[PDB]
């Protein structure tokens, strides 16, 4: 279910010219199903992408 | 819940397990502090918003395509909070005509 | 003024919806803040405590009481 | 007031204490921070805002029913400040 | 206590319409807090956050 | 009435952009 | 960047070559925090806000003048950081109006 | 050196009109930091605290 | 001079009363002296509200 | 005298309804608040502030009292002891009550 969804989401990200990984979206389905506010989910990941940039 | 967050941190950043520390302390704290939802269970406003985004990025074609893939998600019946992943994508949208700040060794500044 | 009375009502109501929703959010930041001052104050206190009253101190305190009483026992 | 704050805290987490000392102390902290009401003794408007929210959630049938419930309280004439409790219900709307 | 409960039933119903779980016991306590002229804005901040804490945990 | 709707629709558009801005 | 920000602190205060350590420590903290600026890149959008600001202090002749200066600026050098400088100046603008209070007794409170 | 100086001079023209109220030297530092990537919002904030700190000190 | 300051006070005092205040004449005098001595109007307004609130909790 | 420090203590003493040394704990708290910066909502034009006070009067259903306020304003302008009229005017506007 998680994989099937990840491919369609992967299509959308590519359109926006926004890079996310395969893995991120799949973890996202796990967090949603446990309950996560939409603001929170976005905020952790946005920061995590910037951290990765600075780090290398 | 924690295990999930740790896997997001360690994986993207690579294995320091003490140099991915920052994100992890950051992560538990940010989600645990409660707020009442905004842009939730109003998917009609969100679809419209992403279509405007496409219109802005000078990709009219991608907006009709997106709408088709959107309806494909509904039939699957999986992924409880659709809106949250859509909300995420839009935040990090960027136009094909600039690129946002990339710098490293930001601690020095 | 007939066209105006209709419009006017619509406009005010939506600006109010924006003000009540924005208002609620700001109540949530303020609350999230205070709460975090509570959490960090508990945390820092705890980590601090362990080392301030470390084993090094505890052993030498222990050592001092037992000796003083045993002495007075022999006097 | 102090003990009425302590009771409330125990009841929301589930009756009987089980390390809720911290949660009571946290609420003491909140109540010592001075917040400031947007309207005061304007109970009628606070009912009107609830209704606008119920159209906003697309839960209009709940919105008709709520009007009857406030009108009930209005007839009984209980003193506590009706505006205070309604303002509580608006935040949770 | 009989008068406090009667009021408490009215607030319990209102609480169903917005779709929030609250115990009956807590709804009675709120009444004491506004009679004492407690600030409704501090009051709401308590209700919101502790009920939410309880649901996420369980 | 169409003339009201037209104004309504415009107003909605400006509030959406602000909502996301205020959210950022 | 350590040198550049330290020299920034020393210059503005007009003195203190290792006494501005405290102010420096703060500046390193603020910069180390992150922002999301409302309007990110794109040269047209920042020029439009600057003109409105010019009109508002009643300096029309200056708004017209600046626009030539902007085209000139570009021609002299082209960056991907052009916008960040123009937005920086924008925020850092000063109004001519009012006295900026006393500092000769405001220090004491 | 030729290219750099000529953007600054055009840059100092704007700064004096727009009422920045900064010095020449300080502006060059602001521009070097940008080209190396800085956020603009943070940078104005720091400038502001330093500026206020200087006035109070002198009196 | 004594006369002139009284009239300055007097007019402000009339305006404070129309707008409803809980400050007396003595406190109001102090505020003006602060105004002249610098002090942005928002900081002054805030410190007053917090101090007014704390007094009610105590009494 | 009338140094800021001495004036802030006198204000606190009377408003809290407690002695001079017994308002200290609040006195320190008061210094942090004033020394943290804010900026008014209205920053430019003396007139922008006055019209606001004048709008407020109407809102409270006290049209007559706003007329009286205009008259007082002329009086304040003519005596010229104060050079930061605006601070005083924004401050009462904010502390307005019913």
């Amino acid at each position: 279910a998680v994989r099937e969804t990840m491919d369609v989401l992967l299509e959308i990200s590519r359109l926006l010219n926004t890079g996310l990984d395969m893995e991120t979206l799949s973890i996202c389905v796990r967090l949603c199903e446990q309950g996560i506010n939409p603001e929170a989910l976005s905020s952790v990941i946005k920061e995590l992408r910037r951290a990765s940039d600075t780090l290398k | 819940p924690n295990v999930l967050l740790q896997n997001l941190c360690c994986r993207i950043l690579g294995k320091g397990e003490a140099d991915v520390a920052q994100q992890f302390q950051y992560a538990v704290r940010v989600i645990g502090s409660n707020f009442a939802p905004t842009v939730e269970r109003d998917e009609f406003l969100v679809t419209e918003k992403i279509k405007k985004e496409f219109v802005r990025q000078r990709r009219e074609a991608d907006g009709a395509l997106f709408s088709e893939l959107h309806r494909k998600l509904q039939s699957q019946g999986v992924l409880k909070n659709r809106w949250s992943i859509l909300y995420l994508l839009l935040s990090l949208s960027e136009d094909p005509r600039k690129q946002p700040n990339k710098t490293s060794s930001f601690a020095a500044l | 003024a007939i066209q105006i009375n209709f419009i006017k009502n619509m406009i005010e109501e939506t600006l109010d919806d924006f003000r009540e929703a924005c208002h609620r959010d700001i109540v949530n930041l303020q609350v999230e803040m205070i709460k975090q001052f509570h959490i960090q104050s508990s945390e820092i206190q705890m980590l601090l405590e362990r080392y301030s009253l470390n084993e090094s101190l505890v052993s030498e305190i222990e050592k001092l009481r037992e000796e003083n009483k045993r002495l007075r026992a022999n006097f």
